[PDB]
């Protein structure tokens, strides 16, 4: 607004010294007439004499050089004294800023343009893996599980933030550079000019800043949810086959309790009550508890797991599968049964070669797929994906609404305040400018809400790791490694910086310290993309296969 | 603090602008 305040000023300097001169009287010796020579208001002044007046008002420093005169001399011949191409002359040297923030004003330009080259480097070597990430999740296609589809929506806010600070920076470059013209390019340059963008750009930063805010609360959440829902493998059964805590009666006729206990094969129910006491070491009528039922479907699986590894067709696909993919084969061998299961030749062929997406397509071209599609679905899924998350119920609605929907609240309201009450420069301001607030409640917010699930989360996840419950190589180990990193990197962050930055006092001490803070935060991005994406075990495995792939096609055949 | 020096930079190059402005008048 110092562009703005001057040219209004000017104009009204230049309007009021023509009615100042108007009001003159005419003279009476030899004079020059008077004149308004662009910068300050001549009268009519005798020849010889140099005429002084006070320093224009409409300067930006008019503050300080008050009391202090522009000087201009009449020639002997009644015309003014013009300069060296005959121009408008006049001496307006003690008119002149300070000659002290000359110098300092040209110390400032060098580290505004040294602190942008390489904070520039941050954020687009942040972005530049933040799109690569996207770039990978999403052509190997394992953008369908909800844990890479928060990533993802976490990776598209940390593009949307680094981004629209390129594009500030990048306009500011292309509006700062024009030349003065003339008082028409001044008004076109002001008026009809491209602040809108600027500011349209600002909007998208602000919502970008807190929408990574609510992106990383969604990831302590979502992790939060996947270390309390612990899903075992008598959990996908309780839900495939269905758990029966009374006596009931097998499709052939015999008595079976749970997930397809058989206790007798005989058509005797009396006997088999004393048959079931033998189990836990008790009496129980005919009914058990749900601990009673994992703790005896515990012995299914073990002597579910010592048939296939019996059986010569199950045994090598078995051995390289992870904890999650052995389940849906013990899952499938549980309704198939074991020389069932045995006939999927080609596609546990290729479940074994790790090819997770085509063995997936002909698990669905089978027989099985049509009789049961539902149940199919889900195991399909989990050899597709090696996580639970089928067997799970997704709260990804609300993670969206929280992500996305949050910000929303905060940053149209503000971008309405900025535009009605704050319409200067590029809206950018961030603390102490009256109603900062407005932006800064949801980040508060949401950092208080991440505070008390991140506790909850490592006490949650000390408690099972005592237990034994979760193994370092189990994907919910791994994705809380990434999230438990994060959440304490950024968190540090936020600490040290508020006291780092506690500068208040104009100058480059405060920019180097302010440039520091928001240097070391540009590469949040590649941090991010690296946690997320590049560290992943199941995203490298997957490369490094599809590369393997292409150093037979191109090589070996063309 | 990205907000902030973005703000800073551009509160300095209107005023480096509006002294080149005085250049113009001082000029013509
Ligand atoms: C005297 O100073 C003023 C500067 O504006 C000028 O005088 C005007 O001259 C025009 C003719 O060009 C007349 O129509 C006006 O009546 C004059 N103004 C007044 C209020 O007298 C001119 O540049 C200067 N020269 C003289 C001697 O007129
Ligand atoms: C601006 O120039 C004028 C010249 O007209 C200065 O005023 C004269 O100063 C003399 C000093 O001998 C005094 O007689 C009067 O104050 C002025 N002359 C008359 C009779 O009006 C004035 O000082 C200059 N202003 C400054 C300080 O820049
Ligand atoms: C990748 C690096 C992109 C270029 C570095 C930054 C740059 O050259 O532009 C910023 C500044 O405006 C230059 O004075
Ligand atoms: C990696 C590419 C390094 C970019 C460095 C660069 O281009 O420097 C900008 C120049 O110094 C602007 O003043
Ligand atoms: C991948 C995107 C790389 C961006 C390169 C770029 O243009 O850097 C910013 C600009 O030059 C300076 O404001
Ligand atoms: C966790 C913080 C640990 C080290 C940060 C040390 C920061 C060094 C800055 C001095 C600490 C301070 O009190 O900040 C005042 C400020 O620097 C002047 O206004
Ligand atoms: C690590 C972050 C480095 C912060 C850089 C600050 C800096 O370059 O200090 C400039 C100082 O003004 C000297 O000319």
């Amino acid at each position: 607004q110092v562009m703005d305040f001057l040219f209004e000023k000017w104009k009204l300097y230049g309007d009021q010294c023509h009615h100042n001169l108007s009001l003159l009287p005419p003279p009476t010796e030899l004079v020059c007439n008077r004149t308004f020579d662009k910068y300050s208001c001549w009268p009519d002044t005798p020849a010889n004499t140099t005429a002084n007046i006070s320093c224009p008002w409409y300067l930006p420093w008019h503050h300080k050089v008050q009391h202090r005169f522009v000087f201009k001399r009449c020639g002997p011949d009644g015309q003014w004294v013009r300069g060296p191409r005959g121009q408008p002359w006049r001496d307006a040297s003690q008119c002149q800023m300070d000659g002290e923030e000359i110098e300092v004003q040209k110390e400032v330009a060098k580290m505004y343009s040294s602190f942008q080259v390489m904070y520039t480097v941050g954020y687009s070597l942040s972005l530049g893996a933040l799109l690569l990430a996207l770039a990978i999740l999403g052509g190997l296609s394992k953008l369908h599980c909800t844990a890479n589809a928060i990533h993802a929506n976490l990776f598209a806010s940390f593009v949307l933030k680094a981004s629209s600070v390129l594009v500030i920076d990048g306009l500011l470059r292309t509006r700062y550079s024009q030349k003065i013209g003339d008082d028409l390019s001044v008004s076109t340059w002001l008026s009809d000019g491209a602040v809108a963008g600027c500011r349209v750009a600002a909007v998208f930063m602000q919502y970008g800043i807190v929408a990574n805010y609510c992106w990383l609360l969604v990831e302590g959440l979502y992790l939060h949810n996947l270390l309390g829902l612990a899903t075992n493998i008598f959990e996908m059964l309780r839900i495939d086959e269905g758990l029966r805590l009374k006596i009931y009666k097998d499709t052939e006729g015999y008595y079976t309790i749970g997930i397809g206990h058989l206790l007798t094969k005989s058509p005797s129910l009396n006997a088999a009550k004393s048959e079931l006491d033998k189990a836990i070491g008790r009496n129980t009528n005919g009914v058990i508890t749900k601990d009673e039922a994992e703790k005896l479907f515990n012995q299914d699986v073990d002597a579910a797991v010592r048939g296939i590894l019996r059986n010569a067709k199950l045994k090598p696909v078995y051995d390289s599968l992870d904890a999650v993919r052995r389940a849906a084969l013990i899952n499938m061998v549980f309704q198939m049964g074991e020389t069932g299961v045995a006939g999927f030749t080609n596609s546990l062929r290729m479940l074994q070669q790790k090819r997770w997406d085509e063995a997936a397509v002909n698990l669905a071209k089978s027989r099985w797929y049509n009789q049961t599609p539902n149940r199919a679905k889900r195991v399909i899924t989990t050899f597709r994906t090696g996580t639970w998350d089928a067997y799970e119920r997704s709260f990804f609605s609300l993670y969206l609404g929280i992500g996305w929907g949050a910000p929303m609240l905060f940053v149209v309201p503000w971008a309405v305040v900025k535009c009605l009450f704050e319409n200067v420069q590029c809206w950018t301001s961030n603390d102490n400018m009256g109603f900062w607030w407005i932006l800064r409640f949801p980040v508060f917010l949401a950092i208080l809400i991440n505070f008390f699930i991140f506790v909850r989360i490592v006490q949650l996840l000390v408690a099972k790791l005592r237990a034994r419950q979760m193994h370092h190589t189990d994907y919910k180990f791994r994705l809380a490694k990434s999230t438990l990193t994060l959440i304490p990197l950024l968190g540090v962050h936020e600490v040290v910086f508020a006291f780092v930055t506690d500068e208040h006092a104009q100058g480059t001490l405060r920019s180097a310290k302010l440039f520091f803070d928001l240097f070391l935060s540009s590469f949040q991005g590649l941090l991010v993309a690296v946690l997320y994406c590049f560290l992943n075990k199941e995203v490298q495995s997957e490369l490094r296969r599809r590369w393997h792939r292409w150093r037979l096609g191109k090589v070996l055949w063309e | 603090s990205q907000g902030t020096f973005t703000s800073e930079y551009s509160k300095y190059l209107d005023s480096r602008r509006a002294q080149d402005f005085v250049k113009w008048l001082l000029n013509t």
